[PDB]
């Protein structure tokens, strides 16, 4: 598991969870 | 006397720039994608990318940056055209509509600069102090940012540093400071300057000038918490900030040059990088929070995340998702995951966007085989190289057919313990009705047994309460799903016939003469509710759920779109749209977040409206489909589905951005239709006409259906060979010198995993570094149905293929694949050795017939008159197919890259620079130079319209037409040809060819493909069409608003570094078809003298059906 991929920027969470 | 016409057949699909910011509102995560002349704006919503407004400018977007200065509501967009048009924009949705106000604008070209290698650079201050430009060498331009500078004013500083690579504004400085990488003798360096917009000078910059890598190509502005600049070279990534300095050199990087970068975190701790090999890295600035609460930066680390497509833009959106803007291939959407689930790739594709990529070559084929052809292009480069098969219009593929003679209705029916799959299809003839019993696909009908026999069924559905109704000319009839017998029937009061029928799951609206009766479906009973006689005679009805507040109607007298409630027949509206022929079909359905009303006149036109359902208030526009009464019907592909327009020009109305799509269907004529999800033809459609009774499926949501054939290598040329029923494609792949002194495969591409896969081994020559990238060219025998690499014939080392021909030669019965190559040694830039090879695809082998040794580069060649016209370096030979199959050879002296042949012994060659005109005579075998062109052009494409019209395109994104001069003395003045046409396209044409995408008053058809994936058509106009639309141009600039206030006059002007002329002999429907998107006051300001709206609105409607 990547170290540098924990905690990517989140401006809104309901922003990309449909697809 | 050359009057032409160019339209866009496909918007540019390549992505050149993409930025993120708050443009619509505050905290509105917008993705702004720059194509070429198009600008796309999106809002990040749960759904994914959803657009708000796709605008269109009169320029090539070269700089696109976002920012909101001191005290602003939302970010202000900034755009710079490659022709030097600057403008600041502002999204303003104050009204229910959308308008991009142009806060400022101004042209900032300098009459005295030279554009620099690495092109234009547009940088903006960290705190919105100024815009900085790097248009020309040695001239850094400054545009201060206040409010009164609405006419964008600017001034130049002077730059002692002459060759400059990349410039950036540094964060966290005492005042504007600039960091850039420039080159001179003794390598290249990084210098620092301070911009002083109070004295218009350069001041000594914050820190020392460092030496950097020789191939430093990018400078990254590092944000406030750290401050500094990151410089990305080929092999070392370095960090510069004053005296502090860090650098790591992973060998993981050198294999491909890093091209793009994107900032992830606001802190700048994480960055995204991109290779030309398609990689995606994560550059890290790891932190070291010290005792005094401060944060510092300790090291750099780069570790690979996986691979996207080759990226020219890069952008993190939200929730671990990155938009990959690809210029050489499909742009896509990407999710980065902490857990590398499969292999080592932390990258997962979510969505891909069709990019026709760099269109290198193409050709037209009748794959559908009526009159409508399909474009087969060579898109993409390197691993994203593919073939694209542009099919125009919604198509079907039939599964069966039955000789029927004149049906008058189609209806699905379900007569069993409900299996959810329709098992019965019911037809109707002018009287007789026959209930087809089809457990399989049977013909024999058993009238499932109460349905009427010879009275001509008007509706046949599956009503609720588990029953089956039939409306006919006798009565409505209810056959049950309990004993399967006739249990209820509504005869007529007067015992007379029914005219109109309208039935849903539980309601029925019928009509007799002028009367309107209402019925409700109940178990084994038919109940009467409402009752009314209309003002006039009923022509068509519609009800739409199993209970409808409204009931639409069409009357026989005044073409009145009238809406009625159903519990009674209270009139809710009538429209002032009285024609003269009857309305035939009417329908109201739900497409997307809306409710439209549709009505079909008997002449062939159709109206659409909008409304809600709590009042009957309703968007007139005379859209014309066919010429015969268009019978409407709703159909079901997925759940959110659309309506079918039965006509002799079958249209389909889909949902666009919640508006209207009108895509023709590739069928001749259809009169009646209904969907079908059958236990024998599932999710099929039943199509009726005057002949057969087809049944098949559907394809697409809009006009084009783009088929893709991934090749994973670079395709260069393409031909089509009908006798073999397969395509011919030349292609090259990349290979790197191994530890053994030979090459290797980068990735398994199509030529290496082909079925046959032969090679060469031809001794025709007799008179070698390590760690390089070499090219390997092949001839691909792609099949035309199951696109696959049947055969892949490989050429010799250092041999590049440059031209492809599929023709017959002389009186030889065979059709051959002729390939002309060029020996390229990575040293001397004009080839001295070449080859023309003639192959034949007999059965499964690729025979080598002949082989004429040639010394020179066979740039292009074309079949001429059974002879093999070829262009070798500076000679244009005319070969001839010997009976011994030897192709013996016949002269000019000129570097021909491109070569076309009208016929009639007349030729077109380009490129020492300009165009030439050569003629062959059965006289000596030699050509005569008829009339050439002398004003130079660095050209890229060529085509013939007729004997006196020659289409050109050059490296400058312009078009132009040549034509033989008719002046006084034919002694010399005829020996020249002038340029009756000049036009600026903004696209880089690579290939011209003839054909049309539509099955087909205006003469001609020539298609062209471009680097940005744009496809366009060229036509010709008589002197009465050209002068009509020309004045229709010079009156539309006044009444159409330019986004950047860029006058259309300037955009189309023939622009180079030398002659900047006005356009002539050209007309763009992209500026004239838009005339159907204005209001009538404006629309009637252009059409007043010299002619009304209804005499242009439906004339242009012919001019959109050319592509």
């Amino acid at each position: 598991m990547a170290d540098f991929l924990k905690g990517l920027p989140v401006y809104n969470k309901s922003n990309f969870s449909r697809f | 006397m050359s009057y032409n016409y160019v339209v866009t057949a496909q918007k540019p699909t390549a992505v050149n720039g993409c930025v993120t910011g708050h443009f619509t509102s505050a905290e509105d995560l917008n993705l702004l994608i720059a194509k070429n002349t198009r600008l796309e704006i999106y809002v990040v919503t749960a759904e994914g990318l959803r657009p708000v407004k796709e605008v269109g400018m009169y320029g090539k977007i070269a700089v696109m940056e976002l920012f909101r200065p001191k005290g602003e509501s939302k970010d202000l967009l900034f755009i710079l055209t490659a022709k030097y048009n600057a403008c600041i924009l502002e999204y303003k949705q104050s009204g229910e509509s959308i308008d991009i106000i142009t806060r400022a604008h101004g042209n900032v070209q300098d009459r005295i600069g030279r554009p620099s290698e690495t092109g234009i650079i547009g940088i903006i201050d960290p705190e919105c102090r100024m815009i900085g430009l790097r248009l020309y060498d040695g001239l850094f331009k400054v545009i201060p940012l206040d409010r009164d500078n609405k006419e964008l004013k600017a001034f130049n500083i002077r730059l002692e540093e002459l060759h400059v690579i990349d410039v950036k504004f540094l964060y966290g400085c005492q005042a504007p400071t600039i960091c850039f990488v420039y080159q001179d003798p003794q390598g290249r360096h990084v210098k620092t300057y301070e911009v002083s917009l109070r004295e218009k000078e350069f001041n000594k910059g914050p820190w020392k000038q460092e030496n950097v890598e020789a191939e430093a190509s990018m400078v990254i502005a590092v944000p406030e918490p750290f401050g500094g600049a990151i410089i990305i070279g080929q092999e070392s990534i370095t960090y510069h900030n004053g005296d502090k300095y860090l650098a790591i050199a992973p060998p993981i990087i050198k294999q491909s040059t890093i091209v793009c970068h994107n900032r992830v975190d606001p802190n700048g701790s994480r960055y995204l990088l991109g290779d030309m090999e398609g990689r995606l890295f994560m550059l890290l600035l790891e932190k070291e929070e010290q005792m005094d609460g401060t944060v510092t930066l300790k090291d750099l680390r780069v570790e690979l995340l996986g691979e996207t497509s080759i990226a020219e833009c890069l952008t993190y959106l939200d929730n671990g998702v990155v938009f990959v803007g690809s210029r050489l291939g499909d742009s896509q959407l990407v999710k980065l995951n902490v857990d590398s689930n499969e292999q080592g790739s932390y990258v997962v594709a979510m969505e891909t966007f069709t990019n026709l990529g760099p269109i290198v070559d193409m050709c037209v084929v009748d794959l559908e085989r009526q009159g409508q052809g399909q474009l087969v292009t060579c898109s993409g480069a390197f691993k994203e190289g593919s073939l694209r098969i542009i099919r125009n219009g919604i198509g079907i593929h039939e599964h069966a057919s039955i000789d029927l003679p004149g049906i008058k209705g189609l209806w699905p029916l379900r007569s069993d313990p409900n299996r959810e799959t329709d098992d019965t299809l019911v037809l109707s003839f002018v009287g007789q009705t026959r209930v087809l019993m089809l457990n399989g696909e049977e013909v024999e009908e058993t009238e499932l047994m109460g349905f009427v026999d010879d009275q001509q069924t008007f509706f046949c559905g599956n009503v609720a309460h588990q029953q089956l109704i039939q409306i006919t000319s006798a009565s409505v009839r209810l056959v049950s799903q309990e004993p399967k017998a006739l249990v209820s029937e509504w005869k007529e009061p007067q015992a007379k016939n029914i005219s109109v029928a309208s039935c849903n799951s539980s309601q029925v609206v019928v009509a007799v003469g002028r009367a309107l009766y209402y019925l409700q479906i109940h178990p084994q009973e038919l109940r009467q509710i409402s009752h009314t006689e209309m003002e006039h005679e009923v022509a068509c009805l519609d009800i739409t759920p199993g209970l409808s507040p409204l009931c639409a109607i069409g009357l026989w007298t005044d073409i009145s779109a009238r809406i009625l409630k159903l519990p009674s027949f209270e009139l809710l509206h009538k429209e002032m749209l009285g024609g003269e022929i009857i309305p035939r079909s009417i329908l109201m359905t739900t497409f997307e977040s809306s409710h439209y009303l549709l009505c079909a006149l008997g002449d062939g036109a159709l109206f659409y409206f909008g409304l809600n359902i709590e009042t009957g208030l309703l968007d007139r526009k005379k859209v014309t489909l066919g010429t015969q009464p268009t019978v409407l019907r709703t159909f079901r592909s997925l759940s959110t589905t659309n309506v079918f327009a039965c006509s002799d020009r079958p249209t389909v109305i889909y949902s666009s951005n919640h508006k209207l799509v009108f895509s023709n269907v590739n069928l001749k004529e259809v009169n009646y239709m209904c969907p079908l999800n059958s236990d024998g033809y599932p999710d099929s459609l039943a199509l009726a006409n005057n002949s057969t009774l087809t049944i098949g499926t559907i394809d697409e949501i809009q006009k084009l259906h783009i088929r893709t054939v991934p090749l994973y290598e670079s395709p260069r040329k393409i031909c089509y060979q009908e006798v073999s029923q397969c395509f011919g494609v030349l292609s090259s792949r990349i290979e790197v010198q191994d530890t053994s002194g030979g090459t290797t495969a980068l990735r398994p591409s199509a030529s290496t995993q082909a079925l046959s896969s032969s090679v060469s081994s031809s001794k025709l020559f007799s008179s070698t570094s390590f760690g390089e990238e070499v090219e390997v060219h092949n001839l691909l025998i792609i099949d035309q149905h199951t696109f696959e690499v049947l055969h892949a014939h490989q050429f010799l080392q250092n041999e590049y293929a440059l031209s492809l021909v599929s023709c017959k030669l002389g009186k030889d019965p065979n059709t051959y694949f002729i390939v002309g190559t060029a020996m390229v040694y990575p040293e001397e830039a004009e080839p001295k050795q070449g080859r023309i090879v003639v192959f034949q695809y007999s059965d499964g082998k690729l025979q080598t017939v002949a082989e004429k040794e040639v010394k020179g580069a066979v740039y292009s060649m074309v079949e001429f008159n059974g002879k093999l016209l070829a262009s070798i370096n500076s000679t244009v030979r005319l070969y001839e197919w010997t009976t011994e199959k030897e192709l013996r050879t016949h002269y000019n002296n000129i570097m021909a890259l491109y070569l076309k042949t009208k016929g009639d012994f007349i030729l077109v060659g380009d490129l020492m620079r300009s165009v030439l005109l050569l003629a062959y005579k059965p006289m000596e075998g030699n050509f005569e130079e008829i009339a050439r062109d002398f004003n130079p052009n660095w050209m890229s494409a060529v085509e013939i319209l007729d004997d006196d019209n020659f289409l050109g395109a050059e490296n400058a994104f312009n078009l132009f037409v040549c034509q033989k001069d008719s002046a006084a003395t034919t002694d010399e003045e005829r020996q020249h040809l002038q340029e009756v046409g000049l036009f600026h396209l903004g696209e880089f044409v690579n290939v011209f060819c003839h054909g049309s995408l539509v099955m087909q008053p205006t003469q001609g058809s020539v298609l062209f493909g471009t680097v940005n994936g744009m496809i366009g058509l060229v036509t010709s106009l008589s002197e009465s069409w050209y002068n009509l639309l020309l004045d229709m141009q010079n009156r539309l600039n006044k009444v159409i608003k330019s986004v950047g206030k860029i006058e259309h006059s300037f955009w189309r002007s023939f622009h180079t570094e030398r002659k900047t002329e006005p356009a002539t002999g050209f007309i763009d429907g992209d500026l004239i078809e838009s005339f159907l998107d204005i209001s009538r006051p404006k629309m009637q300001e252009v059409v007043a003298n010299l002619a009304t709206a209804d005499d242009l609105i439906k004339v242009v409607e012919e001019l959109t059906r050319i592509h």
